[PDB]
């Protein structure tokens, strides 16, 4: 069924599992036109598919031509995506075609279950943690290929770097939502603490800089300590 | 006109036929019910006073057969059943009604009440969906599942319902995902309607006698089964202008006969409130409408 914190350990076992996050899909600007109403204007987006495990990131870019000539756009960035999820398990050998996958968001459920029909053994699932995946266009290589983009595109991230070389999946994720909820909450902060040193720098095959052990010790330490100031900030505590 | 004949009265029950129902003390000389219209089926069912649980009842049609009720105390329950002599049958008959032992169906002729919750339903089409082909009447009770239920266990009690999923590759055609699941037009018109129900009339039957399972035995995948072919109807852009006026008189008169008391378990808040406020077919039920906000407006 839904998952929340007691079934949190499960995300990282040896069965193959997504996480669909679609908040980044249908993107706009809102303008005021020559006549005073209001109008907007549509960006390129992204679906956001992610094996918490692997790290395996499947970044679905959603081309503002998508949307030409059609009504109830923020309906129908439901089914856009429900389609291009099941074009990607379709389009993955059978052994890699995940067993579960959930939804940041319980609106994609019906979309979802209907474009997986010809997976019935594939389970939907809904969830009731808060993940930080709209922030995913908070990181600089994520926005850039999304913002860049002339066609619909796939691009393939892993979203852990390499650090999976040294510390566990689980360790992985927390590092991760950790990161996205800094950059969600105070995305101004957030970076200025990812990037003050001019001498750590991003590997080009990478997204996030490359900290010794010891400096994503200091890094996960002041994301911290940034949340938490903003949530006194927001609530007067 | 035609009659049911009891043999016998042995233990206290509340006996139904249609939508009417007496108390029948035990060993009280009861021996059936008279002057039932011919013309249209029937339903007579039954409540122990002992066990208010399961109601159960039999449906049938005189003009297929002359039909009489026996307590069977082996069972412990009333059984319908078949005489096949026919001389020997009206011989009880004229004797129990000489003897006057027999209520009458009690028929206001102002009242098309019955007629109107019956209008599509065909004794055929019945013991399809009650598969007990050496009878030709149809036993239900509360207990009894679905075919839909079983899949998601004893076959020969089942209710072969004809099956609706809305999340189903029969409802939704590939490529059309979206476009089906909000409109089901395609389901309903070629799907149900052309496909496998081939006339308007067989679903409202259908339709129709669901309901009636739900009211007098409160089987609960009657009641679901009934939902959904609602739903099907009002959740479609394109309906034939007749089946939705019929729909309307055919929910106003089931809305209508209703038990004020048991709302709550036989209507269901989203179908009810899709049906009349959200779908497409918000503007076409106006009779269904009107009578649902002054009989149960809580509900909405």
């Amino acid at each position: 069924g839904a998952m929340n914190s007691s079934n949190y350990a499960e995300l990282f076992n040896n069965d193959i599992k997504l996480f669909v996050d679609d908040t980044n899909v249908y993107r706009v600007t809102v303008h005021k036109t020559f006549e005073g109403n209001v109008a907007t204007k549509a960006i390129n987006g992204c679906i956001f598919t992610l094996n918490p495990k692997t790290g395996h990131l499947f970044l679905k870019i959603i081309h503002t031509s998508v949307w030409a000539g059609q009504k109830r756009l923020s309906q129908l960035a439901k089914w856009k995506t429900a389609e291009e999820v099941s074009a990607l398990v379709r389009s993955l050998p059978k052994e890699e075609q995940p067993k579960q996958i959930i939804v940041t968001r319980k609106a994609m459920l019906d979309p979802l279950e209907v474009h997986m029909l010809d997976f019935p053994n594939i389970a939907i699932r809904p969830t009731e943690l808060r993940l930080p995946f709209s922030a995913a266009m908070s990181i600089d290589k994520l926005s850039d290929v999304v913002m860049k983009a002339t066609e619909p595109q796939m691009v393939l991230f892993n979203i852990y770097d390499d650090w999976l070389d040294r510390i566990s999946s689980y360790t992985a994720f927390s590092r991760l939502t950790l990161l996205l909820r800094a950059l969600k909450t105070n995305e101004e902060s957030a970076k200025m603490i990812l990037l003050s040193d001019p001498t750590i720098t991003i590997k080009s095959y990478h997204l996030w800089p490359s900290f010794t052990d010891e400096q994503w010790i200091t890094i996960e330490s002041q994301m911290r300590d940034l949340i938490l100031t903003e949530y006194g900030r927001k609530y007067n505590v | 006109m035609n009659t049911v004949p009891f043999t016998s009265a042995p233990i206290e029950v509340t006996i139904g036929i249609d939508q009417y129902s007496f108390n029948v003390k035990e060993n009280q000389p009861f021996h059936g019910i008279k002057d039932i219209p011919i013309g249209h089926v029937h339903v007579i069912h039954f409540q122990h006073a002992d066990n208010s649980s399961m109601r159960y009842g039999y449906w049938f049609d005189c003009r297929m057969g002359n039909f009489y009720i026996q307590y069977d105390p082996k069972d412990g329950l009333y059984k319908m059943m078949e005489e096949r002599d026919g001389a020997k049958f009206e011989n009880i008959v004229h004797n129990f009604k000489e003897r006057q032992m027999m209520v009458s169906y009690p028929k206001i002729d102002e009242d098309d009440t019955w007629y109107n919750l019956t209008e599509f339903v065909q004794m055929d089409k019945i013991r399809k969906i009650v598969r007990k082909d050496e009878n030709q009447f149809s036993y239900v009770d509360s207990s009894m599942t679905t075919v839909q239920e079983n899949e998601l266990s004893d076959p020969a009690h089942s209710l072969n319902y004809t099956v609706i999923n809305f999340k189903s590759r029969e409802a939704i055609r590939p490529g059309h995902e979206m476009e089906d699941f909000l409109d089901k037009s395609y389901y309903l018109n070629t799907v149900m309607l052309q496909g496998i129900f081939k006339n308007s009339s067989n679903y409202f039957g259908e339709l129709q006698f669901a309901f009636l399972n739900a009211m007098f035995f409160g089987n609960y995948g009657s009641s679901l089964q009934w939902h959904a072919m609602i739903e099907l109807i009002c959740s479609s852009a394109t309906v034939p202008k007749h089946m939705l006026d019929k729909l309307d008189e055919i929910l106003y008169y089931q809305i209508k006969t209703l038990p004020e008391q048991y709302s709550d378990i036989l209507l269901n808040e989203r179908v009810w409130n899709i049906c009349l406020y959200s779908s497409f077919q918000k503007n076409s039920l106006h009779n269904t409408e009107k009578i649902m906000e002054n009989k149960y407006p809580e509900l909405l």
